[PDB]
């Protein structure tokens, strides 16, 4: 199934697409190896979207989120500036 | 600790009832509660021992071991006073009981339901329509034989029996009341004894049969009189084997814990330790053991 | 010093009353002081409850305490006070350390190999040191002899904190009271998921003291600890649990082999103490930083541990 | 309250009597005040046979007492009540260690008369003390003395099935929590072994009368050799058999409970003393 993996980076969009191709290059061969692209539409592999910037120094200070009984690790980004962008396909 | 409940009567006590209560002062009486004022309706063993139903004394044993215990000190008009019995306190209890069992051995006594007949301890109040019954107090060696006679009439109802019915005491022989059907909890206790016997019939050793064989053929004790020089073939057919030590020791460990289970199963009713029983005053300074 | 004198004047038993039978006029002031003491130790005023505090030193008893030395690793200091501890029988002659078990640590001793699980594994996350703490667990529940090596020592009342070599003080016999010279009353905390009220299972004589029973049993899943509460006697409660153990006699019927004496024995019960039957049990909630579990709270406990009487 | 009981010593002791009393000061002693029947020594005299059952029945009957001081003319002892606690000590020549055992038994000493006694030569009597010992040790020595009696009787009658040395190998020593104790076993204890013997040989007909009382469910679980019996018996001898059966079973079962079972909380191995309350 799909996943919604997040990425923090201090690099440009033009660099983030290539470096995510490099990072996901095991998974491209993985998806090509466990299913075979018989139709045209399954050749695509994911997409990204820039969501906004923050100061690279004091960003992503870790914290914790507690529900009634459990606690999962959560990340916390301060002084955000939301700038949404469109979905650039990664393959 | 002023442990002094006042059991107030609903109606006025008559004079013959006053003499009947004042004749029996210092006898064991069970209470339903331990709170500061109780009522006659709820007092005594009469709520579980009624004239309506079968006398089931095993549930009365269990009620006695459950409920608190008391002795009677004051009976006046319209009221009688009881004194509770707590562990750690020494009480004077007088032997004013109609089945005369003398506590000359000064052993542990036992509180027992009146199996020996309702009519001697059915002490009557016609103020309110209530029938207080006093539980009988007797020593432990007579307690074990009345409990075995209660458990044996239920198994010998199917198959002389005056020896089974009447008690065997060294001074006198009193006849006790025996119901034909024991009840729910007496049959439950005999069923628990039946399942204990059917399980532990195979958890018995095999050298004891060689002992009883060699002792009936070789050296007749006084204690081997019950067989009257007779051995079944079951003794030989569990003596067809060789005797060992490890499985016999393990069988004996589970045997000791099962006979402890049997002991606390038969230990019914509260047990009170006597101390310096006075025969002349007919009272005994006792604490609850 | 003057505070110490004015406080030691308060904690002071009263002098005994005198009767001067020899003189005549002194007997008048003796019986006058007697009726003066009685009338203000009987009538409804504050002088009545004043005489209830002198205690007359059969009414009140100081309790005994069980001083034991454990490792801090087998203990969780975040627990509430009245936790029923289970000391394990140590086979070494001069050991000094004894294996005590809170019911949470007892729960993770139970289930490891086979919410109470969540709270138990959240306070006692490591199972290595505590399964290592006993010498043997699987064979000792296989031979059904684990009961005689578990002895109860009653609830904790004061735990002195320690980085290592932790010391616990528990009331083993008698009235459960706190140990601090400023007085407090220790509420016995027992988790509800192993607790039951037997009168809620039975569905009438008002007792003096309702007891608290622990019945370790040898279940086919593994060890199971149950904190039983009943209105009845010891020889009574073994019969009540004989009626309750209805699938247990079926399991005992299930094992055809009699020579294997493991499966003929089904656990043992122990009377831990006697609490107030009138002031009944309350349900409370002992909290941790992750969750909060329902915990049966008993107040005014008089402890006297009984032996493991075998069902 | 007052609880200090003095035993009326008519005869003044010598110094070795003081030594033999100060050796065993912390132990307990029974009671009936008089000085002749003050202990369990009247059963271990030359007057009666050293029987077990009457000794245990007396010990469960008679109260106990712990002694704190011994003088030359007064035996000061405090009696036992279920109310408060006392400090008791294991000062028995058969030694046993109370390393954290919360249960204590008061059994009659079957380690021999000389192993548990204080012999008073100037006085009229020869007193003993009953064995205070932990309850698993107590049931273990009960097993290993009872089967020693049975397995010794079986080799007196015909040793072609059991062996004295092989039963002495396993029954010569108890082992509990590491402390490996020895059983000095050499008649004594014949009444209890005979009681147990006739009781376990009388249980089959009792169980068959019980399964015929109230069917094949509980009749399956007895074994095929303990199931087959001829059901032809008159009512009189069988009635007497079942009566004496449950009689001696009640005696046996109350015997295998070890009397007034003492309980301890903290045993100091340095001082050999523990707080002890009646249970």
């Amino acid at each position: 199934g799909p996943r919604f993996t997040f990425f923090q980076s201090s690099r440009g969009h033009c660099q983030i697409m290539n470096i995510l191709r490099i990072y996901y290059s095991p998974s491209i061969m993985h998806r090509y190896a466990v299913v075979q692209p018989l139709h045209i539409e399954e050749l695509t592999f994911g997409a990204v979207a820039c969501l906004g910037t923050f100061s690279a120094t004091d960003g992503w200070r870790r914290s914790a989120f507690n529900y009634r009984g459990s606690s999962l690790p959560v990340v916390e980004i301060d002084s955000f500036y939301s700038n949404v962008s469109d979905w650039e396909v990664i393959l | 600790m002023d442990l002094k409940v006042v059991v107030s009567l609903s109606s006025r006590l008559y004079t013959d009832e006053i003499a009947k209560m004042q004749q029996r002062i210092g006898c064991i009486l069970p209470l339903a509660s331990t709170h500061g004022t109780q009522n006659v309706q709820g007092l005594g063993l009469g709520q579980v021992y009624s004239l309506e139903t079968v006398p089931d004394y095993v549930s009365m044993y269990n009620y006695l071991s459950d409920c608190t215990l008391a002795v009677l000190d004051e009976v006046s008009v319209d009221s009688l006073i009881l004194t509770k019995i707590v562990p750690g306190q020494t009480y004077a209890i007088k032997n004013k009981y109609q089945p005369f069992f003398q506590w000359h051995g000064t052993g542990s006594l036992s509180v027992m339901p009146p199996v020996f007949g309702r009519e001697h301890a059915t002490v009557k109040l016609e103020s309110n329509d209530v029938d207080i019954v006093f539980p009988m107090v007797l020593p432990t060696p007579i307690a074990e034989e009345v409990l075995q006679k209660i458990l044996l009439f239920n198994v010998y109802s199917r198959v002389v029996h005056m020896h089974l019915g009447s008690v065997s005491y060294l001074g006198h022989h009193y006849e006790l009341a025996l119901p034909e059907v024991p009840g729910p909890l007496g049959l439950a206790l005999l069923d628990n004894l039946s399942l204990y016997f059917c399980i532990m019939v195979t958890l018995l050793p095999r050298a004891s049969m060689r002992l009883v064989r060699g002792l009936i053929r070789h050296e007749h004790h006084d204690l081997l009189n019950l067989f009257q020089e007779m051995v079944p073939d079951e003794i030989a057919r569990i003596d067809l084997d060789d005797l060992s030590v490890a499985d016999d020791l393990s069988r004996m460990r589970v045997m000791m814990t099962y006979l402890q289970s049997l002991a606390s199963l038969f230990n019914l009713g509260p047990r009170l330790a006597t101390a310096a029983y006075s025969q002349e005053t007919l009272t005994a300074t006792c604490w609850l053991r | 010093r003057r505070r110490l004198q004015r406080r030691i004047a308060g904690l002071l038993p009263p002098p005994a009353r005198r009767l001067n039978i020899s003189r005549g006029s002194e007997f008048t002031r003796d019986v006058r002081g007697l009726v003066e003491e009685h009338a203000q130790a009987s009538s409804l005023s504050a002088a009545a409850v004043w005489r209830a505090g002198l205690l007359a030193p059969s009414g009140w008893r100081p309790p005994v305490f069980g001083d034991f030395l454990i490792h801090a690793s087998s203990f969780n200091n975040a627990e509430a006070t009245g936790t029923p501890l289970f000391q394990f029988k140590q086979s070494d002659p001069f050991s000094g350390v004894d294996a005590v078990f809170t019911p949470l640590s007892l729960f993770i001793l139970m289930n490891h190999g086979r919410g109470l699980t969540r709270m138990a594994n959240l306070l006692y996350d490591s199972p290595a040191t505590l399964a290592d703490l006993v010498p043997d667990f699987g064979r000792l529940v296989a031979d059904r002899r684990f009961h005689n090596f578990i002895t109860p020592v009653g609830p904790l009342v004061e735990n002195i904190k320690s980085t290592y070599l932790n010391k616990i003080t528990t009331v083993v016999h008698g009235p459960v009271v706190s140990k601090a010279i400023p007085r407090s009353t220790v509420k016995v905390t027992v988790p509800q998921e192993a607790f039951v009220d037997l009168d809620a299972w039975l569905s009438q004589p008002c007792p003096a003291d309702a007891r608290l029973y622990v019945a370790l049993t040898y279940e086919e899943a593994g060890p199971r600890f149950t904190f039983f509460q009943s209105s009845r006697g010891h020889c009574q409660i073994m019969n009540i649990l004989r009626i309750y153990y209805s699938p247990s006699i079926m399991h005992r019927y299930a094992v055809v082999q009699p020579l294997h004496i493991e499966e003929l024995t089904f656990g043992a019960v122990a009377c831990l103490g006697t609490f107030s039957a009138t002031d009944g049990w309350r349900r409370s909630a002992f909290n941790y930083r992750g969750s909060s579990l329902p915990v049966v709270e008993i107040d005014s406990f008089y402890s006297n541990v009984s032996d493991w009487e075998v069902i």
